């Protein structure tokens, strides 16, 4: 028997089959319903008039379990299209997931959907495991939350742990805000798809932010073309490093939360010190907020001026690491030993989702 | 437990090395320690009695080749060894040219030498491959659907409507003599398909009207892509030179046959169930079934409630009926899940 892979996203589900190498369905975690009792995903999307549209899980904790449902439903049965009761089942939780919210994620999975067997695991150790490592933080940022979570051997370091709540939907908004100030007309829900869009396909770090804001400020060599769906062509200047430095400056969206170095400096500094030099070392980033072109150098940077000249600091970004976390379960769940850790049906219905 | 982890002693001194092969940890042979592949990921264990206590040190070893799930599988299979063995080992992440003098210690006299190659990745890789695919939509009454075995003029005839399937942007080509029925019905099986992928574009083509004016540039694009315009003529077959459109829906209404696999008192029986007119009541969840639309398509319905032994069976003959006929490659055996079922599927069905 071959175990389904599902990583349960606040803005994407990333799903698939285990000993896979990538995720065979990656649709939105979005549940429309009509101002086909349902639409879930893409269709949702692409019937945007007629429904109204829901997120179910909300800065990574899953929040509305009626229309989750319908993401597992249409995850099973219209994207995998496999029958949930033959295939154990891997979920994904966000880090620091209540106890009660990963017990009504079981009793869903076993009376509703009756699957063989399921297991849980926590999102940022699937992409420390899937970097080849035990120990290390993870810099996990996806469309709703962005986490630090310092791992050693194995196992999450709960009392350091970080949670930002400013991510891709939120620097999707500010993309908008800007564009509209240059002079552009994105507001609407189905405007913000094109400018999503936009922010991943020509938006970058820029190493240093100042410089770089004096050179678009001088001369139009940074400037690009984006063709909307109507094709009109527009012109994206400095909003394509304006927009990814919330992440570091937070207080352009209006937020006096640290940068994502800083919870990343104050996470390390959250654990024991004899473990620090090796937590330095050893910064995987995750997630599809993490795919910046140069927001690794610009980590790399900031944090060294933060850490002691004696530390060396490296920052690992995966070329796949938007599916880091779905690859990381695909490998738990073709391990042997992926049978001894699961809770099965049997033994839910005998003892209960405790 | 791992069973290549039981013979682990707990308490006294050793010195094992673990080879990762396709997600599982296998034991190399004694006298080969040192011979470390590339291409693959170890796990080394060493425990020594050092003044009365058991120092444990738990490496990891990773060849500068090896796969993506051989290195999660030796950081996973790790923790599993550090766990059983109560925690108290120490844990290092050692890479090939960059190994610590620990690691490198327990080599020293055993020669430690890196060589190439490896045993292959588990990793089964998704190619995302794109289904394209030129459909044939013809008939009277009712219209059936027949994927050509290829995607050129010469599939083509100017009595029909054809649905280029290209699965984010589809092409519904009417031919100029082709019938009142046989296009609304491509539009449903058009639709059918956009909304089981959930997205997609739908592009009306008419006969002779392949301009990029009255069509559109990018649209035009596409379209020649795959189906160039200039052959067309020599290649495109004529209405007469298609056949019956009533002759075709009678074949496809007689290929058309609904298997029974039940289970029964422990021994699985498969009878001829219906044919003809197929309606939805006929699958029960209780048991599956297999629809038989011949060459195009073999359909495995399986309901919710039903046996394992009903599931592999039905698969396997399902499976045998394409070796035994020996049809094409096209031929293709899908499972249905109840509640799963997709627009094509359906389209089998005159009631639902
Ligand atoms: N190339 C790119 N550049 C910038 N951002 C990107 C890129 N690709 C994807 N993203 C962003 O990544 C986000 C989704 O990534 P991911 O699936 O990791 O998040 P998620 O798991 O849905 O959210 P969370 O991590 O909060 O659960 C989207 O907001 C998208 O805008
Ligand atoms: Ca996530
Ligand atoms: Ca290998
Ligand atoms: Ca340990
Ligand atoms: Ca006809
Ligand atoms: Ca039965």
């Amino acid at each position: 028997t071959t175990a389904l892979v599902c990583d349960n996203g606040s803005g994407l589900v990333k799903a698939g089959f285990a000993g896979d190498d990538a995720p065979r369905a990656v649709f939105p975690s979005i549940v429309g319903r009509p101002r086909k009792d349902s639409y879930v995903g893409d269709e949702a999307q692409s019937k945007r008039g007629i429904l109204t549209l829901k997120y179910p899980i909300e800065h990574g904790i899953i929040t509305n379990w009626d229309d989750m449902e319908k993401i597992w439903h249409h995850t099973f049965y219209n994207e995998l299209r496999v029958a949930p009761e033959e295939h154990p089942t891997l979920l994904t939780e966000a880090p620091l997931n209540p106890k009660a919210n990963r017990e009504k994620m079981t009793q869903i999975m076993f009376e509703t959907f009756n699957v063989p067997a399921m297991y849980v695991a926590i999102q940022a150790v699937l992409s420390l495991y899937a970097s080849g490592r035990t120990t290390g933080i993870v810099l996990d940022s996806g469309d709703g939350v962005t986490h630090n979570v310092p791992i050693y051997e194995g196992y999450a370091l709960p009392h350091a742990i970080m949670r930002l709540d400013l991510a891709g939907r939120d620097l999707t908004d500010y993309l908008m805000k800007i564009l509209t100030e240059r002079g552009y007309s994105f507001v609407t829900t189905a405007e913000r798809e094109i400018v999503r869009d936009i922010k991943e396909k020509l938006c970058y770090v820029a190493l240093d932010f100042e410089n770089e804001m004096a050179t678009a400020a001088s001369s139009s060599s940074l400037e690009k073309s984006y063709e909307l769906p109507d094709g009109q062509v527009i012109t994206i200047g400095n909003e394509r490093f304006r927009c990814p430095e919330t992440l570091f400056q937070p207080s352009f969206i209006g937020m006096e939360s640290a940068g994502i170095h800083e919870t990343t400096y104050n996470s390390i500094m959250k654990c024991d010190i004899d473990i620090r030099k090796d937590l330095y070392a050893n910064n995987v980033m995750s997630g599809g907020t993490t795919m910046y072109p140069g927001i690794a150098d610009r980590m790399q940077k900031e944090i060294t001026a933060l850490a002691p000249s004696t530390m060396k600091i490296k920052i690992i970004a995966p070329p796949e690491r938007k599916y880091s976390v779905w690859i990381g379960g695909s490998i738990l769940a073709s391990l042997s030993t992926f049978q001894q850790m699961w809770i099965t049906k049997q033994e839910y219905d005998e003892a209960g989702p405790s | 437990t791992d069973p290549a982890f039981r013979s682990v002693p707990k308490g006294t001194p050793c010195f094992l090395i673990w080879r990762i092969e396709n997600f599982q940890p296998v034991p190399v042979p004694k006298d080969q320690y040192g011979n470390f592949f590339e291409g693959d990921a170890y796990i080394i264990l060493s425990q020594k009695d050092n003044k009365g206590i058991l120092e444990q040190n738990l490496h990891f070893w990773l060849g500068k080749n090896s796969s993506q799930d051989e290195q999660g599988t030796a950081a996973l299979k790790t923790v599993e060894l550090d766990d059983y063995l109560g925690g108290t080992p120490v844990q290092h992440r050692e890479c090939q040219n960059n190994e610590s003098k620990l690691f490198l210690s327990y080599f020293k006299n055993k020669s430690l030498k890196y060589l190439q190659g490896g045993v292959a990745s588990g990793f089964n890789h998704v190619e995302h491959i794109v289904r394209r695919r030129l459909l044939s939509v013809k008939g009277k009454h009712t219209p059936r659907m027949e994927e050509k075995p290829e995607i050129s003029w010469s599939q083509m005839n100017k009595g029909d409507v054809f649905i280029l399937d290209l699965g984010e942007i589809i092409y519904v080509w009417n031919g100029e003599l082709c019938s009142r029925t046989e296009r609304i019905k491509a539009m449903e099986i058009a639709r059918g398909m956009r909304d089981d992928r959930g997205t997609g574009n739908i592009i009306v083509v008419e006969d002779g009207e392949e301009t990029p004016d009255d069509m559109g540039e990018e649209e035009f694009e596409v379209f020649n892509e795959y189906l160039p315009v200039a052959d067309k003529e020599a290649s495109i077959k004529s209405a007469e030179e298609g056949g019956a459109d009533e002759n075709f829906e009678k074949k496809k209404v007689a290929q058309l046959k609904l298997w029974k696999v039940a289970e029964e008192d422990g021994n699985l029986k498969i009878t001829e169930e219906a044919t003809a007119p197929l309606d939805k009541k006929m699958l029960d969840s209780n048991d599956c079934f297999i629809v038989d639309n011949g060459e195009d398509g073999i359909w495995v319905w399986t309901g919710k409630k039903a046996s394992p032994k009903e599931r592999k069976e039905s698969m396997n003959n399902a499976m045998a009926f394409l070796k035994q006929r020996n049809y094409s490659s096209q031929t293709r055996v899908t499972k249905v899940p109840e509640g799963g079922e997709s627009s094509e599927f359906k389209s089998l069905f005159k009631t639902w």
